[PDB]
C-alpha cells in the first residue's frame, strides 16, 4: 500500500 | 529569467521541540516551545506562560536542548538546524531590550554521509563534556564541550552498529557513556560504549549487551539515585542496569504505541508517557530503602493518567501543570490531580492553543459575501481533525444603523446616575451639537437643554455631582444631571473660544489657540488653577488618569502647529522636558499616551496618514524610540478601549485599524469596515457591551472581534478530514473524511469514538456491487458540511478498503447540474500498489446524496481537475480525459502514460496541464481537432514532488519532499524538437516547510501580479506571487544590503538558509525573494536602515514605502 505510505507523508510521516 | 516573491502569511503553529529550564536567569523557570523556523520563550507563572521573547532561526530547528557548563550561573540554549547548523545561544536582557546572543556557532555537516533512519539526534552528556550527535548511520559525532571551541570542532567515530533506534548518555557514569538500542538480524539490543575524548575511541562500556524487544524504540535515561536505563517498546517496558532487569508488560499500553516521555521529579520516580492515541500515562519506579547500600528498583508501574491532544512534544512544569506539544493537534495546556473527576479522569485542560496542523488541502470562498477572500483547512488527523475557517482583520457585528450624516465626534453619555446603560449619545454635527432620544430601539430629534443645537461639544465624559458636562466650541457649559436647568458657564475674556479640548471625569483641560488653562467643575460650578502660552497653535492635547490620579491628572501631551512637534509637560503644569520634532510639513491631529498593560508609549497622528511612536514612561517625562507607519490617506482619529482584560487603541481613518501588542512589540490591524471617523467605547440599553462608530455618513453600533492580525473558526471533526470543495449552488462544502476502526470481538469493526461521519444528520452507504468476489481499518466517507452552520449535513460510506482520494465540484459538458465527484482505491495491507478503484459520480439537489454514474477503473485515481467541461483524471501512473455522455456515464478519451505515479494536476485554464511523481513534472497539451494528449515538455530532476501549480502560461511551480520550492519554463529558443521539449528550472528557493496544497487566491482584496496560497505540514501559510525586473533586482539588492545590517540568532548565513539542498545538489537561490527577510527591514533601527540605501534616488523613507506596499500583499 503506497497509498499509505504515501498520504502519511501529508501527514509528515515515514 | 523568472521573478518571484514568497511571504509568511501565518507562521508555523505546529509545535516540533519543547524543553524546560533556567534560561532567562537561575531564580526563574523557563518554558522553550520549538516550532519550525521559530524559537518561544515563557516563563512559568502561578496562572501559566508569561510570554517573553520569540525569535527566529534561519533553519528548521531540529534538536533543542539547555545545557550548564562548569561555573555558569544560568543555562545555555543548544541548537542543531536540519542543514547542520549548531549554535550555543545565551539569554541576555541588559536595557528594557532582550538579546539572543550566539557563545559558539559552526556547521557539523559532513561530505560522507547517509542521513540515518529516525533522523538526528542531539545528546549532551551530564557532566557537560560533550555533545553527542547522531546525523548519519555508522558514524557517530562529538563536539567537546571546552570554554575553547567557539567554532564547535567536532570529531566521529566509527560505529560498529550502523541502525541505531534511539540514543542516551548515562547518569552515574565514571567516564562519558551511551546506552542505545539498535536493530539488526536477531533483532534488537542494547550495548554500551564509554566515549573518551583523549582518545576519539570508543571503548567497551560498564555493562553487556542485553536483547531487547522487536519494537524497542525509546531509551530514558535515569538520573544518579536509580542510574540506569529504560527502554518503551510496543507491549513492553523495562529497566536495565550493571547485572539489574526489570519488566512490565501492562495490557493497556499495547493499544497504542508510546511516542513521548518526560521526566517529573528530578530523581527519577515518575514519568510521563506520551501514546498515539492521546493517552497519557504516569510511569512510577518504586523505589527501595535498604539502611546502607545505595536506593534501588523494587518494581515498575504505569496509570492512566487520561487524554490530552496528541503529543508529540510534553514538559512537566510548576505544580501538575503539564505543557502539551502537538503536531498533529491543538498543543495545550493541563491541570494534574490526585483525585480523577468523572471518568477516571486526573488530566483537565486549562488552555488550549491552535495548530493549523497538518494542513492536508483547501481551498478559498467568499463566505461573508464580500470581495474579502476566506481559507477553509482540512487540518490536524485522527481525534485532532477538523475545518479551520481563516480571515484577513478584524470584524464588528452590524444592528441597527441610523443614517445620521455630518457627525462630528461622540463619548459614552448616558441620561442617568444609574443603570451603567445609556440612552442618548449626543455627538455633535456639522458645526453643531444634536441629540438622539433612544430607547435603544429607535431615535428621536427632540433637542435638549443647555446643549444648543447651535453649537459644539469637544469632551463629554461621565463627570460626578450630578452634571451631564458639554465643552463646547463657544466655552465650557453645564447642565445639570436631575435640575437640566443651565448651571454655570464660560466666556473668553476677549471674545475668543475653545479651540481643543481634553480632560477624564472632573477637568477642563484645554486650549484657547496658543493659551492653555484648566477649569474646574466642581459640584456645579468652575475652578481654574494653572496658565501658560506656547511658541505655537495648540493642535491637540492628552491627559488622563495615569498612575494612581482620578480627578486631577499628572502628565501632558501636546501637538502643536507650525514647527510640527509633540512634546510632554504637565498638568497642571507645562513646562518643557522634551521637544520632538516631527518635521515635513502636516500637523498632529491627535496625541495619545496609554496603558498598554505593563509599560508606556506616545502616539501621534500625522493628517496625512501616518503615525509615529515612541518609548515613554507616565511617571518621569521622557521619550526615547522613534518608529513611523501609515495607516489612512485622511488625518487618523485615535480612542483607547478596554474590550477584555486588556486596552487597546482604535486609530479612525479611511483604513480603520487597531493598535496592538504581542509581547510588548507594537501590531497593526485592519478592521473589516469601509470608512470610520469616530468611535467610542459602549454599555448601553438596546445594545449592550459594544462600541459606537461614527462612519462616512451613516452611524453604527456592534461588538467586536478576536484580536489577531488572523481571525480562525475551527470545526472540530474527531476523524482525519482529507480533501475539500466548495459547491455554491448547493452552499456547501464536501469534504472527504476517513475514520479508524478495530477488530471486533465478532471479527467486525465498529469504531473508538464518535466521529463527524457517525453523528451526521442524514446517512448513507454504497451499493455497489462491483468488487465482490486487535486489527485497525479506515472507514472513508464523503461529508455534507453546511456552509454557515458548519454542520454535517449528510455522511456517504464508501466500500469496506475504498480510500477517497480525490475530489472535485463541478458541471459536465451538456448537463447543467453539479455533481461531486469522488476518485478512489481499493487498498489492502498486503498489495503494494492498487489494483482497483473507482470514480464516483455524486448529485447532491438536496436533502440527500444520490450515485449518477459509477465507472471501474484499474488503479488508484490520485487525483482529478475539471478541464473544458470534461473531466481530467490520473489514475496509477495514466492520465484520462473523460467525456460525459447525454446519457450520463464517463466514457474515456485519450490517455496519456508517460510517467511514473502521476500524483497532482493542474490546468492551464485552456489545455495545457502538469503532472508527474519521482520524476519532476511534465507539461502536457490538450489537442482539440486531434481529440488528443501531445507531451510538450519535461523536467528533468529527480524533484519527488508533493504539490505543484500553474502559476502562468510559461511558469509552473511546484513543492518537493525536501522543502524546497521551484519553478520551470519552456525554452525559448530554436530547435523545437530538443529545447523547446527540456524544461529549465528557472527558479530555485528553500522554503524550509512541507507543502500540500498550492490554489489561486487572496485574503486581502477588500506592484506585484497574481496571488497563490499554499499550506504546509505545519500549519503554516504562505503566498507567491509574481514580479518585474526592476521590483525583483530593487529587491534582490535590497536583500544582501540587509543580510549585512541584520544580526542572526546563532550567526546562520541567510544565504544559506535559502539555498536550494536536496541529497544530490545544493545550490544558491534563483529568481525568489524572501519576502520575510523584506519586510523585516521595518523593525531595524534608523541608522542601520539608511546604512542601506546608499546607493532615480536612494532614500530610507522611500524604501519603507514600497516595503509598507509589500506587506499588504497578505
Amino acid at each position: 500500500s503506497i497509498v499509505r505510505t504515501l498520504h502519511q507523508h501529508k501527514l509528515g510521516r515515514a | 529569467m523568472s521573478y518571484n516573491y514568497v511571504v509568511t502569511a501565518q507562521k508555523p503553529t505546529a509545535v516540533n521541540g519543547c524543553v524546560t529550564g533556567h534560561f532567562t536567569s537561575a531564580e526563574d523557570l523557563n518554558l522553550l516551545i520549538a516550532k519550525n523556523t521559530r524559537l518561544e520563550i515563557y516563563v512559568v507563572t502561578a496562572e501559566g506562560l508569561r510570554p517573553v521573547k520569540e525569535v527566529g532561526m534561519y533553519g528548521k530547528i531540529a534538536v533543542m536542548e539547555l545545557f550548564r557548563p562548569k561555573g555558569e550561573s544560568k543555562d545555555l540554549l543548544f541548537i542543531l538546524t536540519a542543514k547542520y547548523n549548531a549554535c550555543i545561544l545565551e539569554y541576555k536582557q541588559s536595557g528594557e531590550s532582550i538579546d539572543i546572543i550566539t557563545r559558539a556557532h559552526g556547521n557539523v555537516q559532513d561530505r560522507i554521509g547517509r542521513p540515518s533512519e529516525t533522523g538526528i539526534i542531539g545528546i549532551i552528556d551530564p557532566e557537560c563534556r560533550m555533545i553527542g550527535l547522531r546525523l548519519y548511520d555508522g558514524l557517530f559525532k562529538v563536539i567537546p564541550l571546552d570554554r575553547d571551541n567557539k567554532e564547535l570542532k567536532a570529531f566521529n567515530i566509527r560505529l560498529e552498529e550502523l541502525h541505531v533506534i534511539d540514543v542516551k548518555f548515562l547518569y552515574g557514569c565514571q567516564a562519558p557513556t551511551i546506552c542505545f538500542v539498535y536493530q539488526d538480524p536477531q533483532g534488537r539490543h542494547v550495548k554500551t560504549y564509554e566515549v573518551s575524548l583523549r582518545e576519539k575511541e570508543f571503548n567497551k562500556g560498564p555493562w553487556k549487551q542485553e536483547n531487547v524487544e522487536a519494537e524497542a524504540s525509546m531509551v530514558i535515561a535515569v538520573p544518579e539515585p536509580f542510574g540506569g536505563a529504560i527502554i518503551i517498546g510496543q507491549e513492553s517496558i523495562t529497566y536495565h542496569n550493571g547485572d539489574k532487569y526489570l519488566a512490565i508488560a501492562p495490557p493497556i499500553i499495547k493499544q497504542s504505541t508510546i511516542v513521548c516521555h518526560n521526566r517529573v521529579d528530578p530523581n527519577g520516580s515518575r514519568y510521563l508517557l506520551g501514546d498515539m492515541e492521546g493517552r497519557l500515562f504516569m510511569l512510577l519506579l518504586e523505589k527501595e530503602e535498604q539502611m546502607d547500600g545505595t536506593v534501588t528498583l523494587k518494581d515498575l508501574r504505569v496509570e492512566l493518567l487520561g487524554e490530552t491532544s496528541i503529543a508529540e512534544c510534553l514538559t512537566y512544569l510548576d505544580n501538575g501543570v503539564v505543557f502539551v506539544g502537538s503536531r498533529l493537534g491543538d498543543s495545550q495546556l493541563v491541570k494534574l490531580n490526585v483525585d480523577s473527576n468523572e471518568q477516571g479522569s486526573y488530566v483537565v485542560a486549562m488552555e488550549t492553543f491552535t495548530n493549523l496542523g497538518p494542513i492536508v488541502d483547501m481551498c478559498v470562498v467568499d463566505l461573508e459575501r464580500q470581495g474579502q477572500g476566506q481559507l477553509v483547512t482540512c487540518s490536524g488527523a485522527f481525534k485532532e481533525g477538523s475545518l479551520r475557517i481563516i480571515r484577513n482583520g478584524i470584524g464588528i457585528h452590524e444592528h441597527a444603523s441610523i443614517d445620521l450624516p455630518g457627525i462630528k465626534g461622540l463619548w459614552p453619555l448616558r441620561s442617568d446616575p444609574n443603570r451603567e446603560t445609556y440612552d442618548t449619545l449626543v455627538l455633535s454635527f456639522v458645526g453643531q451639537t444634536r441629540v438622539l432620544m433612544l430607547n435603544g430601539e429607535e431615535v428621536e430629534e427632540t433637542e435638549l437643554m443647555g446643549f444648543v443645537d447651535d453649537q459644539q461639544t469637544f469632551f463629554c465624559g461621565n463627570v460626578a455631582h450630578q452634571q451631564l458636562i458639554q465643552i463646547t466650541s463657544a466655552s465650557v457649559r453645564l447642565v445639570s444631571q436631575e435640575p437640566k436647568a443651565l448651571v454655570s458657564e464660560w466666556k473668553e475674556p476677549q471674545a475668543k473660544n475653545i479651540s481643543v479640548a481634553s480632560c477624564n471625569s472632573s477637568q477642563v483641560v484645554v486650549a484657547v489657540g496658543r493659551a492653555l488653562y484648566y477649569l474646574q467643575i466642581h459640584p456645579q460650578e468652575l475652578r481654574q488653577i494653572s496658565h501658560t502660552e506656547m511658541e505655537h497653535e495648540v493642535a491637540c492635547l492628552d491627559i488622563t488618569p495615569l498612575g494612581d490620579s482620578n480627578g486631577l491628572s499628572p502628565l501632558c501631551a501636546i501637538g502643536l502647529w507650525t514647527d510640527i512637534s509633540a512634546r510632554i509637560l504637565k498638568l497642571p503644569s507645562f513646562e518643557l522636558l522634551h521637544k520632538e520634532m516631527l518635521g515635513g510639513e502636516i500637523i498632529p491631529r491627535s496625541i495619545l499616551m496609554t496603558t498598554f498593560e505593563s509599560s508606556h508609549y506616545l502616539l501621534c497622528a500625522l493628517g496625512d496618514g501616518a503615525l509615529f511612536y515612541f518609548g515613554l514612561n507616565i511617571e518621569t517625562g521622557l521619550l526615547s524610540d522613534r518608529k513611523k507607519v501609515t495607516l489612512g490617506t485622511q488625518p487618523t482619529v485615535l480612542r483607547t478601549f478596554r474590550s477584555l482584560s486588556t486596552t487597546n487603541v482604535f486609530a479612525c481613518s479611511d483604513r480603520p485599524t487597531v493598535i496592538y501588542s504581542s509581547n510588548h512589540k507594537l501590531v497593526f490591524s485592519n478592521v473589516n469596515l469601509k470608512e470610520v471617523n469616530y468611535m467610542c467605547p459602549l454599555n448601553s440599553d438596546g445594545y449592550p457591551d459594544s462600541l459606537a462608530l461614527a462612519n462616512n455618513s451613516t452611524l453604527t453600533i456592534g461588538t467586536i472581534d478576536e484580536i489577531q492580525k488572523l481571525h480562525i473558526r475551527t470545526v472540530p471533526l474527531y476523524e482525519s478530514p482529507r480533501k475539500i470543495c466548495y459547491q455554491e449552488v448547493s452552499q456547501c462544502f464536501g469534504v472527504l473524511s476517513s475514520r479508524i476502526e478495530v477488530q471486533d470481538t465478532s471479527g467486525g469493526t465498529t469504531a473508538l469514538r464518535p466521529s463527524a461521519s457517525t453523528q451526521a444528520l442524514s446517512s448513507s452507504v454504497s451499493s455497489s456491487k462491483l468488487f465482490s468476489s486487535g486489527e485497525e481499518v479506515e472507514v472513508h466517507n464523503l461529508l455534507i458540511i453546511d456552509q454557515h452552520t458548519f454542520e454535517v449535513l449528510h455522511a456517504h460510506q464508501f466500500l469496506q478498503n475504498e480510500y477517497a482520494l480525490s475530489l472535485v465540484s463541478c458541471k459536465l459538458g451538456k448537463d447543467p447540474n453539479t455533481y461531486f465527484i469522488v476518485g478512489t482505491a481499493m487498498v489492502y495491507p498486503e498489495e503494494a500498489e492498487p489494483k482497483q478503484g473507482r470514480i464516483v459520480v455524486f448529485q447532491y439537489s438536496d436533502g440527500k446524496l444520490q450515485t449518477v454514474a459509477e465507472k471501474e477503473v484499474k488503479g488508484a485515481v490520485y487525483s482529478m481537475v475539471e478541464f473544458n467541461g470534461k473531466l481530467l483524471a490520473s489514475i496509477n501512473s495514466t492520465v484520462r480525459l473523460y467525456e460525459w455522455t447525454t446519457e450520463k456515464d464517463v466514457r474515456t478519451e485519450c490517455n496519456h502514460y508517460n510517467n511514473i505515479m502521476a500524483l497532482y494536476l493542474k490546468t492551464k485554464g485552456d489545455f495545457i496541464l502538469v503532472g508527474d511523481l519521482m520524476r519532476s513534472v511534465l507539461l502536457l497539451a490538450y489537442k482539440p481537432m486531434e481529440g488528443n494528449f501531445e507531451e510538450i515538455a519535461r523536467d528533468f530532476n529527480p524533484n519527488w514532488m508533493s504539490a505543484v501549480e500553474i502559476l502562468d502560461d510559461d511558469n509552473f511551480l511546484g513543492a518537493e519532499n525536501a522543502f524546497n520550492l521551484f519553478v520551470c519554463q519552456k525554452d525559448s529558443a530554436a530547435t523545437t524538437d530538443e529545447e523547446r521539449q527540456h524544461l529549465q528550472e528557472v527558479g530555485l528557493f528553500h522554503l524550509g516547510e512541507f507543502v500540500n496544497v498550492f490554489c489561486h487566491g487572496s485574503l486581502v482584496m477588500q506592484p506585484t501580479q497574481g496571488s497563490v496560497l499554499f499550506g504546509t505540514v505545519n500549519g503554516m501559510i504562505g503566498l507567491v506571487t509574481s514580479l518585474s525586473e526592476s521590483w525583483y533586482n530593487l529587491l534582490l539588492d535590497m536583500q544582501n544590503r540587509l543580510n549585512k545590517v541584520i544580526k542572526s540568532v546563532g550567526k546562520i548565513e541567510h544565504s544559506f538558509w535559502r539555498s536550494f539542498h536536496t541529497e544530490r545538489k545544493t545550490e544558491p537561490a534563483t529568481g525568489f525573494i524572501d519576502g520575510d527577510l523584506i519586510e523585516s527591514f521595518l523593525d531595524i533601527s534608523r541608522p542601520k536602515m539608511q546604512e542601506v540605501v546608499a546607493n532615480r534616488e536612494a532614500t530610507a523613507d522611500d524604501l519603507i514605502k514600497v516595503v509598507e506596499e509589500l506587506t499588504r500583499i497578505h
